[PDB]
């Protein structure tokens, strides 16, 4: 027996530290520990597939368990990135068939999954894929679907929230109803599916004792009753069709929700089934108002009976009015986000504006609040100062004012900016987009200055001159991500900056003073640096985006796309 | 009432449900060898008493508050020995002292830089600068 | 001209409203 060293313990030791951030580190303490780091990492997101071989990294971490990759950039969810553009799967699941034996759980996001690809998971992975989440992907159809149906038979979450398919009938979800009983929670919130049996989704119902949520489509709530009474342990529903004809006034009165549901949203809800919630409202905890056909008033009528609703998803009709009802009935809340909703026929009425008002009567009620983005009609200074003053524990903050509005009050937001900033020194995501007179070269080199957490950064209409921005440069010691539209600066400008930001690793730009030569950009060109520039799909100014990858350029390119590459 | 004896010969006089904590002694009294007094030469003498007293405490949970406090407590040693615990809830079959012994190892790096690390561990690294490149770049443009 | 670009889970509501 010598003395016993950390080696003789690390082993064990590792498999107790859960945080990324702590592995990154304890793989880089020496060869063993890395080794050691590599056997044993569970799960891994990659936040750009491009980012690396689907062969780096199965040699990095044979023994993943989970997997997450996300494919377009964020501009692709607002239809601004071409559909062609990229992020196809098929690699990566023939590698998962191959190196990663080990693998239960799938998370694409904004990828290209093809039926084929699928049916290769499929086959490749069988009983032990215990989760699959398609987000926000395209490429497929139900035959991909009916696929992992009927060889996955132990899968516990399926997720296609988002995704746009090929629906050519519904015996996926057949398959499941006859056969699937480990289902925990089942997913398709934004989709168009039409050929689904509801009795289906209701013999499912019947048969997963654990299925605890499930989001759905356009299916009429009616047909669903059967659903609801025996999805007994269900606690999160949102989706389905509130249809309301007149010969049936008390049409949605006599509907059986589930006890423990505590997390919800019914789609195309209105004031006139709005009441079915009250009966346990006491009971909610997150609602999703997005899709729901209700008005400011009604907004405040419902809030109101919710004092422990911590999660709040709506459109900007819940007005500066809502947001005051907000204020003092729910002092829990913790995430608040306010989309915007149809901003052509006037507002949805007349109070469904939100401003300074509303603002900072809510950074005065919930202080608890952790993320919060909103779609604003008019801004001040102050309210933004009353922001970085309350809710301390801010994480992730979104902002952005409609161009809908002439004059907004005092314009320049320089101060507010910078003391929402230095306030709020949890952030660590932060969105700024504005109209052009929004913030000064002074301004935007306090944002530089102030956020020294934050590590994702989408920023609207800032700056006057390609001073501020390299005002902004010498700052940001965290920023990873930053995305940019509508701007001032020029292509050195950006390239220029780009070099000064000691973090970054993603870059997304529209609109920026190009120039014929377009050998600006190449000021900026590192080796491992991939440019890339684009059109758009679903007058589209040309985007810039940019990445670090130890891959080389991709293959995949559509004649839509062009990659940079010195002097052409 | 059972017989364990230590690494270096030293009876000790233990209760019946302390001893049965470790999943490595109670299937040990099937095959009983208990006659002789259960044997575990693998155990210094100075560890095997701070088991028993982290067992004897916990047993007392019949009459958790004050739990995560004593353990807190408890755990206010040197490394060396912090150790040659988590070798020995190992050695035993001590799930709930391995869930603490490791745990506490695994804060003390929570947070640390790999420099921070290998500075209050005493490690040397061997990476040749191109792999702890290659590895950097992996863990900050790829993976995570 | 930049438009301020919907999200298109919204954009795909708002024309199921009318
Ligand atoms: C190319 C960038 C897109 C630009 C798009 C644009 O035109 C305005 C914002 C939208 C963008 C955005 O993500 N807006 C938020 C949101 O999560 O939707 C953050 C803001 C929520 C309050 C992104």
């Amino acid at each position: 027996s010598c003395v016993a060293t950390v080696d003789d313990v690390i082993e064990q030791v590792m498999t107790y530290i859960t945080d990324p951030k702590d592995r990154d580190s304890a793989s880089l303490v020496c060869r063993r520990w890395f080794k050691i780091d590599s056997e044993t990492r569970e799960h891994v997101t990659m936040a750009l597939c491009y980012t690396a071989t689907p062969d780096r990294l199965s040699r990095r971490f044979p023994n993943l368990r989970s997997l997450k990759l996300k494919g377009k950039p964020r501009a692709a969810m607002f239809n601004l990135i071409p559909e062609n553009w990229g992020g196809y799967v098929t690699p990566w699941v023939t590698e998962i068939s191959n190196n990663l034996r080990q693998l239960k759980s799938v998370h694409f996001r904004r990828m290209i999954v093809s039926d084929l690809d699928l049916d290769r998971l499929a086959k490749a992975r069988a009983d032990d894929l215990e989760t699959l989440k398609l987000d926000k992907c395209s490429g497929f159809t139900t035959d991909g679907l009916l696929s992992i149906v009927t060889h996955c038979r132990k899968i516990k979450t399926l997720l296609m929230e988002e995704s746009s398919f090929s629906e050519k009938d519904g015996k996926w979800l057949h398959e499941l109803a006859q056969h699937n009983t480990s289902l925990e929670v089942l997913n398709f919130y934004m989709t168009e599916f039409a050929k689904i049996s509801p009795k289906d989704l209701e013999t499912i119902a019947r048969n997963c004792r654990s299925l605890v949520s499930v989001k759905v489509g356009d299916f009429e709530i009616l047909e669903l009753v059967g659903f609801f009474k025996a999805a007994a342990n269900l606690e999160e529903f949102c989706g389905g069709s509130l249809n309301e004809d007149i010969g049936m006034p008390e049409k949605y009165m006599n509907l059986v929700f589930p006890r423990k549901l505590c997390r919800l949203g019914l789609s195309y809800m209105g004031p006139n089934e709005m009441p079915i919630l009250f009966p346990f409202a006491a009971q909610i905890r997150k609602l999703d108002l997005l899709y729901a056909l209700l008005e400011t008033e009604d907004h405040c009528t419902l809030i109101q009976k919710c004092p422990n609703l911590e999660v709040l998803e709506t459109r900007n009709v819940i007005g500066d009015r809502g947001l005051e009802v907000l204020a003092q009935y729910c002092k829990q809340l913790k995430r608040l986000r306010i989309e915007r909703g149809a901003d052509e026929q006037g507002m949805e009425d007349e109070e469904g504006l939100v401003s300074q008002r509303g603002l900072i009567a809510l950074a005065q009620g919930c202080q608890e609040l952790e993320y919060m983005a909103v779609y604003v009609s008019d801004i001040t200074n102050e309210s933004l100062e009353s922001i970085g003053t309350y809710l301390k524990n801010l994480c992730d903050f979104r902002l952005v004012l409609l161009d809908r509005e002439e004059r907004i009050t005092d314009l320049p937001l320089d101060n507010g900016v910078r003391s929402l900033l230095i306030g709020c020194k949890k952030l660590r995501r932060f969105a700024f987009y504005l109209r052009q007179g929004g913030l000064t070269d002074l301004g935007l080199s306090y944002i530089g200055q102030y956020s020294p957490n934050v590590r994702w950064m989408l920023l609207g209409y800032v700056g006057e001159s390609d001073e501020g921005l390299m005002e902004f440069s010498r700052g940001c010691p965290n920023l990873q991500k930053l995305e940019m539209r509508g701007c001032c600066f020029s292509e050195r400008a950006i390239a220029a900056a780009v070099t000064k930001l000691p973090s970054l690793r993603y870059l997304w730009v529209q609109g920026y003073r190009a120039s014929m030569t377009g050998q600006d950009l190449m000021q900026m060109a590192r080796p491992y640096w991939n440019i890339e520039l684009i059109p758009s799909r679903r007058e589209h100014p040309a985007h810039i985006l940019a990445y670090y990858s130890l891959a080389g350029q991709r293959t995949d390119c559509p004649t839509t796309v062009r990659v940079l590459k010195e002097p052409i | 009432k059972i017989v364990l004896k230590s690494s270096d010969g030293e009876s000790f006089e233990v209760e019946e449900a302390v001893a049965l904590e470790s999943q490595t002694i109670a299937h040990m009294v099937e095959d009983d060898c208990v006659d002789n007094g259960v044997p575990l030469p693998n155990v210094t003498s100075k560890i095997l008493a701070k088991v028993i007293e982290y067992c004897k405490r916990h047993v007392e949970a019949a009459a958790d508050d004050d739990l995560k406090a004593w353990d807190a407590d408890f755990m206010k040693i040197d490394q060396a020995t912090l150790f040659e615990l988590i070798l020995a809830a190992n050695y035993l079959n001590i799930k709930n002292l391995l869930d603490l012994t490791c745990q506490t190892v695994a804060d003390m790096i929570k947070g640390k830089t790999p420099e921070e690390i290998r500075t209050t561990f005493n490690i040397k690294n061997d990476f040749t600068p191109e792999e702890e490149e290659e590895v950097r770049r992996e863990n900050q443009w790829a993976f995570e | 001209e930049l438009p301020i670009a919907r999200r298109a889970s919204l954009h795909r509501f708002l024309e199921k409203r009318k």
